[PDB]
RNA sequence: AAAUUGAAGAGUUUGAUCAUGGCUCAGAUUGAACGCUGGCGGCAGGCCUAACACAUGCAAGUCGAACGGUAACAGGAAGAAGCUUGCUUCUUUGCUGACGAGUGGCGGACGGGUGAGUAAUGUCUGGGAAACUGCCUGAUGGAGGGGGAUAACUACUGGAAACGGUAGCUAAUACCGCAUAACGUCGCAAGACCAAAGAGGGGUACCUUCGGGCCUCUUGCCAUCGGAUGUGCCCAGAUGGGAUUAGCUAGUAGGUGGGGUAACGGCUCACCUAGGCGACGAUCCCUAGCUGGUCUGAGAGGAUGACCAGCCACACUGGAACUGAGACACGGUCCAGACUCCUACGGGAGGCAGCAGUGGGGAAUAUUGCACAAUGGGCGCAAGCCUGAUGCAGCCAUGCCGCGUGUAUGAAGAAGGCCUUCGGGUUGUAAAGUACUUUCAGCGGGGAGGAAGGGAGUAAAGUUAAUACCUUUGCUCAUUGACGUUACCCGCAGAAGAAGCACCGGCUAACUCCGUGCCAGCAGCCGCGGUAAUACGGAGGGUGCAAGCGUUAAUCGGAAUUACUGGGCGUAAAGCGCACGCAGGCGGUUUGUUAAGUCAGAUGUGAAAUCCCCGGGCUCAACCUGGGAACUGCAUCUGAUACUGGCAA
């Protein structure tokens, strides 16, 4: 870039790009867990998965990785499933 | 940031701001919320020199619009006439 | 209290929905000939209770499907 | 953007006395009044009806000295305004500081009152004022400027000013050199061999 | 009170007439181009064609009051020396004023450009709910205690360069835990869970490791709920041409469930149902950015979308995501392609549809200018810095408006030219001469206004422990203008520096002579020209416009010649060969009811500018500007029930 900004911005914009690629991923990974779970029929595991899980997805929502609707979205569905799971 | 500033118009070498309430991203003599009075630098001394809807200049305000250098000058000269 | 528009049902041949012609007249923009004009609607239906010819009434509500946007408020007059 | 050539030419085309000269002197022993310009004035045209509006239009800007771009504004003006569209053309026409200041006999024609406006001799309400179409309004003050006032030609045409019809419209003291122009003039108060209406035919034709 | 007041025809078919009918002209307007000519000023405007390719220089930075620091310059402090004894000199000391490079915060998503694409994912009008929203603003509370790094730097090192690579070192408002938690999230509840950052100014005492701790003020950070602004989304109507395009559509149409989004949603899936659109024109093709508006028109309309403003789309072509409140990003990233360029031939760089400018295309469209003084914009406590936005200047008669190019007198009707039936007539008061003035240009002198502010001191009121600091309010001082030698005013000189273009057969205002001889030539149509041509060329005279005038191109008008307002069809062009008949259009008469159409009223809205009315300011006008009318519409509500419609009889 020619622009003395602009290539500061794009170093920073690499940098956090790898951050949020490191922190998503690993709160994705967690979700897959519980998924897993359900997908297993165990109430326990996918109970303690999620008591797990919901910790993590708050706090990335406040750290604005996501959006706090996101985080409540997920929260919400797996709530549902993991209730409506036998 | 709703701010109240001068959008000049006037003519060559003859100005005439006009006080408009917009959005400040907006250009200068552009999209504007609502105008709120007029003022003129040249000034024959018989004519209004500067018209000012002072209430909805001060709706706005608390409403939360910032207010221009100018503006607020303007605002000041005609209360401290007053 | 709330904006209406009456119709009647021309097809309901679809799951839960039905498309209801709105008529109205117009007087023609250069001649002046008042001219009817249908306005067809892809209408929400909960439990088909509207049948084929009925005349109801359609309120508007937030997207239900791809074209879904109007819910069925009552059913005015029945299989005539 | 003025008519500079000869001026009896005009009074000859138009068949009549447009005030061009002074008027010390009758204008028939001046030239040949009567009698069209050019090598074949003699003879006499049947003219048609676009040709006797046209002659009254010129008749008409060549007495005030307006050319045709400016007539035609003032034409478009005088249609704008309320009431009869002639007779407010003609209260425009007659508005013109020029005119003015004919009509109160600082020139002796309308030539030499532009001439006196254009050279910073005319005041309106103590302000110079040196452009020939200031549109003179009821109440106003027109003076000679002091300095100017002792140029010989203003001194000899207040002679021709007392020897023409005086108008009503006008109070004008010639010993200060200051006029009120008290109210725009009617139709009644100007000449009336003047058919404004077939200018406004000419200008909807 | 006002918001209108508004409409012209002519020539041409025939021996002559009336009609039908086409062609042509007279009017305005232009982002105009060309030819002849050319003084000044004000305002406005200036690649419509190649979104063709681009040399060069500028168009996005800022913060030391976040931080590690000191490369540079200015100090100081120590520090010896030249030696004048401190007049300087070298050397450290980030100790100070500040600051190159770097981390970090905010801003590059605004401002500016263009109209390729897009016939509806767009725009205009009116509605709506299922959403987010940096900075700004109101309220409520918090703001605890730790940790591991990484730039900068140093060392080594690859490469021609670009750009890198390995190993150590340091900091924060960088990053990550842990504590804390409701009116926040999930849930029916029970509960579960979730965050933060300091910095700066001053300081009575008091403690102190002399750093500070501590007090206070200002600003900053976190959470929730609002406000406003902006943005995303949904519906209806409207929004070109073609029917020598009649059928189109399998995520297509709907449903259940899962996934995804800030949000609803075939947005995406898995399955089930077999639908959806279309003659009220779907689909397909061609063409085109839309609107407020502009030109024209009496009006309805026709055309059009330059400049100003609102919206959309694009940024060499195609595609993609990332950061972020906001982009799938003009002067950001990655990949592919065509180019152009650097080379050590291995590899790399670039994107003027930003401002000037070059080449090219074309009939045709300008300066590689000055300044941040005013208005805004970004960062900042502020000073301030940046700004080809903007304010101004330069170029052009491109358009609109104004002004001058002299005024008066002047018959010997001079001379000369032209005509002459030879008497004269005409150029013509025209000139000359004789009087007068000096606008504008030229020279000299004065001089506004665009300037508000900001900085310093003071004073008072807050302030709190504090007459510190800081905020507000005064008052005092010296200052801030690119334009700019400004507008404007005063003085000098001298009529002195300044008039062209088209036309003259009819339409259409203005006529003769000479030359020419159906040749040369003219022409918008009718038409001219073969021996006296008012039509060709020259002269004299005249007519119309005027610093312009003509020619061409394009739109509307005239054109009632797409006729809705406002036309026709026996013979002038025009009644299908005839009948039935579906969709569609219309429908006898009475009563009731309905309020759909219709009418009335009210509300909201119809952005600003433009048009119009009454005024105001530039010496007038163009131009700028105040208030109003208007924006004929759309939607909602309450009324009227004659007419049309629905229903009933
Ligand atoms: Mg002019
Ligand atoms: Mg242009
Ligand atoms: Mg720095
Ligand atoms: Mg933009
Ligand atoms: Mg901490
Ligand atoms: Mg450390
Ligand atoms: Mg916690
Ligand atoms: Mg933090
Ligand atoms: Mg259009
Ligand atoms: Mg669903
Ligand atoms: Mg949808
Ligand atoms: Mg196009
Ligand atoms: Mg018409
Ligand atoms: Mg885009
Ligand atoms: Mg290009
Ligand atoms: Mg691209
Ligand atoms: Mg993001
Ligand atoms: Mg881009
Ligand atoms: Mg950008
Ligand atoms: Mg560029
Ligand atoms: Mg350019
Ligand atoms: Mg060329
Ligand atoms: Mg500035
Ligand atoms: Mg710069
Ligand atoms: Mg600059
Ligand atoms: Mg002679
Ligand atoms: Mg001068
Ligand atoms: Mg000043
Ligand atoms: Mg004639
Ligand atoms: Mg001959
Ligand atoms: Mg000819
Ligand atoms: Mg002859
Ligand atoms: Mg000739
Ligand atoms: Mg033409
Ligand atoms: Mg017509
Ligand atoms: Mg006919
Ligand atoms: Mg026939
Ligand atoms: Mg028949
Ligand atoms: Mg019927
Ligand atoms: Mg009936
Ligand atoms: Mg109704
Ligand atoms: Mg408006
Ligand atoms: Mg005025
Ligand atoms: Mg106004
Ligand atoms: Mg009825």
């Amino acid at each position: 870039a020619n622009i003395k900004s602009a290539k500061k911005r794009a170093i920073q914009s690499e940098k956090a790009r790898k951050h949020n690629a490191s922190r998503r991923s690993m709160m994705r990974t967690f979700i897959k867990k519980v998924y897993a779970a359900i997908e297993a029929g165990d109430k326990a595991a996918a109970q303690k998965a999620f008591n797990e899980m919901q910790p993590i997805v708050d706090r990335q929502a406040a750290k604005g990785l996501i959006h706090k609707n996101k985080a409540a979205r997920h929260k919400a569905n797996l709530t549902a499933q993991i209730n409506k799971l036998a | 940031m709703v701010t109240i500033r001068l959008a000049r118009h006037g003519a060559k070498k003859r100005p005439f701001y006009q006080v408009v309430v917009a959005d400040s991203r907006n250009a200068r003599n552009g999209r504007f919320i609502e105008r709120v009075g007029f003022f003129n630098p040249i000034a024959s001394e018989k004519e209004e020199g500067t018209r000012l809807d002072l209430d909805r200049i001060a709706h706005w305000v608390g409403q939360g619009a910032t207010i221009s250098d100018r503006v607020a000058a303007l605002i000041k000269e005609v209360n401290k006439a007053a | 209290k709330i904006r209406t528009l009456q119709g009647r049902v021309v097809s309901d041949k679809m799951e839960k929905s039905i498309v209801v012609a709105i008529e109205r007249f117009v007087k023609h923009p250069i001649y002046g000939k008042f001219i009817k004009r249908t306005t067809k609607l892809h209408v929400h239906d909960e439990n088909n209770e509207c049948g084929i010819g009925d005349v109801v009434e359609i309120r508007e509500c937030r997207p239900l499907s791809k074209t879904k946007s109007w819910t069925l408020v009552r059913v005015v007059e029945k299989a005539v | 953007a003025r008519y500079l050539g000869p001026k009896l030419k005009l009074s000859r085309r138009e068949g009549t006395d447009l005030f061009l000269k002074s008027d010390v002197r009758a204008i028939d022993t001046k030239c040949k009044i009567e009698q069209a310009p050019g090598q074949h004035g003699a003879r006499k045209p049947r003219l048609s009806d676009y040709g006797v509006q046209l002659r009254e239009k010129q008749k008409v800007r060549r007495i005030y000295g307006v050319l045709e771009r400016q007539f035609r504004n003032y034409y478009k003006e005088a249609a704008r305004l309320k009431g009869n569209t002639g007779e407010n053309l003609l209260a425009l026409l007659e508005g013109r500081l020029d005119n003015v200041v004919y009509r109160m006999g600082f020139g002796a024609t309308r030539a030499e009152a532009r001439q006196l406006v254009s050279h910073k001799a005319i005041m309106v309400n103590g302000r110079v004022v040196n452009i020939a179409s200031y549109q003179v309004s009821p109440n106003d003050v027109v003076s000679i400027r002091e300095k100017a006032k002792k140029q010989s030609r203003v001194k000899a045409a207040l002679e021709l000013a007392e020897q023409r019809e005086k108008p009503t419209w006008l109070e004008v003291d010639a010993g200060k050199m200051e006029g009120t122009f008290k109210r725009k003039p009617e139709r009644s108060d100007l000449s009336a061999d003047i058919n404004e209406h077939l200018i406004v035919e000419l200008y909807s034709k």
